[PDB]
């Protein structure tokens, strides 16, 4: 469970560990933004192996850091049906210049629930989405997109530059860190604006959210699988160099595959189990 | 028929004796059972066909027409009878149904066909929709064994 | 953002700011009910210009943090939407004394739906409730009251005093208080009442709670929206006494009127942004 | 929440005192499984008479935490329906070697429900699980019993026994405290599981889960009365003796009966608020 590392002295040691315990509760939690923690590493300091050795740690305790917090979704999407229910009975009783066209929309935002995978999730939250701002955008007689395979973009409607500037901060700022997230200041509500396009907005808000949660985990996730076989490749390069007891051990270790994160849980915990026996393999000092 | 294809089951067992035994206003006679040999036989599996294709295939389908013919109002029943293709039988839960499942994004041609194949099944179907009449007794002998009806057909 | 007080110590200004970012916490959330933050204003204490306009202050923030927290009971709208619902199939069933007299109240209840504007929603429930505390008075064929101009008081039937009285000091603590909702560990279904009759009461106790939070929430707002223009008819007759540009300045930013909430944050987010300039125009001390 | 005892020393009160507080946290939550606890109750350093009082101080008080602390499964419980549903949601899809058999198993795992009692789950629990189980091996077409009269064993498929260890260990810390709860046992492979057996494991977790909390909180009540009721009668039969006011004060307390939920929080506080009087009977220090 405790990780080793080789060259660095206990302090970077300890702020590495440090710089794990506080993973969720920091900003931008990207491996990849904080190049100085990279550089604790002691690249261009320590040997070829002891460098890419502390970093393979690094980035297998980074993932595993990032599996065990894992962000759930399980209140913010129910609570997004719970919103999307409210659309459809701020629109029955609005009347459209054809309402079998917004009954549609009404009936796909009502149909509307979650595949038990995590792959299905996102997909919802658009086609609800667009079958929303459509209809708010029928309940405004604004322009609305007809060329055959277009489809309108996902956006707020009737929201200041500055709001929207603003609310957009915060979508990004999800995305640089997932598991946590501030709720705005402001409030989408408008005193000027139909009941509908305030559930409307706020819907578009919870699905831009989603969706940003979402893509970004799942692009970290497969980051760090990418620059573990990355390290690996060229650490079984660097061990046959020097043929001893201990560096025909790690590669032994080594020779196993990568993919599944889970996998790396197996390399990771059947690397520090036998790490005292190869420690003598990469020099130090 | 329809229970034919579940014999394992007791309370099956159980009900198909009940529907073999008719009770009428005379002496009773038992209906033979049309399964046998543990395997329905084709006539009746072509009618069942016929009842549930023509049980299923319309649940789908009616609601592409149900929803666009309720917005005319004019029979203004349409609207609950939308509610009535939910098939609910308790009263809805605080869940998913606030209108009917319908087919999504269903090609172009093959929406004839389903419905031309709904047609087909009621054709099947006819010869034991409507019994007909073929004669009317006006008195019977003593004894009932003589009878003197007029004919019809 | 960041709220701007004359003549007031940080001690006192965080403890003004500590009562608005704890609102949804504390039961009787009325400003006027705490009346320790009124004095805090330093009234009787600071010059009525300063008196006046940190008032002014507290008043904008507030109705801020109104139309933050802004109560949205969707989720119990939707229950009660359903057991609405739920009675008319239960009334159908019954047999009645008069088959006509009650067909016009289960026919209103047939017609109930939530409207387009919020503000019509607490009186679709009220139309919902004598659509049903009347019938079920037909439904023990007791004689319920029929002298004209009174319809009918809303109340539980057939049901304990001592759990009436639970009920109501419940629907009050919500009364006071809208955003916090405690949900009960009653049972409101007795199988010594009528089946229909615990569907009654299941029925009018969420409605009694949408009519509770929504008359709260407009009785609060339509005394706000009082206040700040009280507030602003002293201020400007008490700024017209100084011609000093700041003075002039002050007025000019007064100008707008505080009807429709959206101008009360439009004019807050001015009021703090221009406050450097004519702070100079208020005394200290 | 006014615990008071006869003859302990004010820092053996301490301890005793604080033990109230942090109950839950603390792993084996059983007065039995702290001894220590019960030798500071007073044996042998106090009188006889002081010590079976003693002990229904702690055990009524120990049953009041137990109550403060209610376990309410009904969060989870809805849950395990969600679960369940889910199961059945591929049991239909699923392909069998004989489908006329399984059909039963899914109309049976379609039975489940909740009473709002707690009594009866742990029976529904095993009628769904043995059913669920019984189906998931038959996804990967494990050889079953056919013998009359057996049940299948309730245990996870498909999981590392050393991965069953980690989870049925948790299982084992649930059934030592049912209030704290690390469901942090989430390993299944993406790769490693079909279809059923990936929502089949989690839905056996989850009833485990139910049944050993329901049956936790049950075994601690079956003793916290036993134990009640018999020191009340040692007590009984030992203040006999006295003919002084103070000590039938005690008697007169003591003819009620425990039997109940509400008659041992009675019988506290009605043993609390006249502790000054009857205090000279029994015999401290």
């Amino acid at each position: 469970m405790s990780l080793q590392f080789i060259g660095l002295q206990r302090r970077d040691v300890v702020a590495l560990v440090n710089f794990l315990r506080h993973l969720t509760q920091k900003p931008d939690v990207d491996l990849e933004a904080h190049p100085k923690i990279l550089k604790k590493c002691g690249e261009k300091r320590l040997h070829r192996r002891t460098v890419l050795f502390n970093e393979l740690m690094l980035w297998l305790g980074y993932y595993r850091e990032l599996r065990f917090h894992n962000p759930d979704l399980s209140s913010v999407l129910e609570e997004f049906e719970v919103r999307c229910v409210a659309v459809a009975r701020r629109g029955y009783t609005y009347p459209f210049g054809d309402r079998g066209k917004a009954r549609d929309h009404l009936a796909v935002l009502d149909r509307t629930e979650f595949d038990t995978d995590v792959r299905h999730d996102a997909e919802i939250v658009e086609r609800a989405l667009v079958s929303a701002v459509i209809l708010a955008k029928m309940s405004v007689r604004e322009t609305l997109v007809t060329a055959i395979g277009q489809t309108e973009p996902i956006a707020f409607v009737h929201l200041k530059d500055t709001e929207v500037q603003r609310i957009e901060e915060n979508l990004e700022g999800v995305r640089r860190n997932m598991f946590c997230v501030k709720p705005l200041d402001l409030n989408l509500d408008r005193h000027a604006n139909t009941a509908l396009v305030n559930a409307v907005n706020k819907l578009v808000y919870t699905g831009r959210l989603i969706m940003n949660v979402r893509r970004s985990w799942e692009e970290l996730e497969r980051k760090c699988l990418a620059r573990i076989q990355e390290r690996c490749k060229l650490l079984v390069k660097e061990l046959r160099m020097c043929l001893s007891f201990d560096s025909n051990y790690c590669r032994n270790i080594l020779k196993h595959a990568v993919e599944n994160g889970d996998s790396a849980d197996t390399l990771l915990e059947l690397l520090i189990e036998d790490f005292d026996i190869y420690v003598d393999s990469f020099p130090q000092s | 028929g329809l229970f034919s294809l579940d014999r394992s089951y007791e309370e099956v067992k159980a009900a198909v004796q009940q529907l073999q035994t008719i009770t009428f206003r005379d002496a009773t006679f038992t209906i033979p059972d049309p399964v046998i040999d543990q395997h329905l036989l084709i006539d009746m599996k072509t009618a069942c066909l016929s009842m549930s294709m023509v049980a299923n295939l319309a649940s789908e389908l009616t609601m592409t027409y149900v929803r666009k013919l309720a917005l005319e109002d004019s029979s203004m029943l349409l609207v609950k009878c939308q509610e009535l293709l939910m098939r609910l039988d308790r009263e809805r839960s605080v869940g998913e149904p606030r209108t009917p499942a319908r087919p999504q994004h269903v090609s172009p041609d093959d929406e004839i066909a389903r419905l031309s194949a709904l047609f087909v099944m009621l054709r099947q179907l006819d010869d034991l929709i409507r019994e007909q009449v073929v004669f009317t007794v006006c008195d019977v002998s003593p004894d009932n064994k003589s009878a003197t009806c007029i004919f019809k057909g």
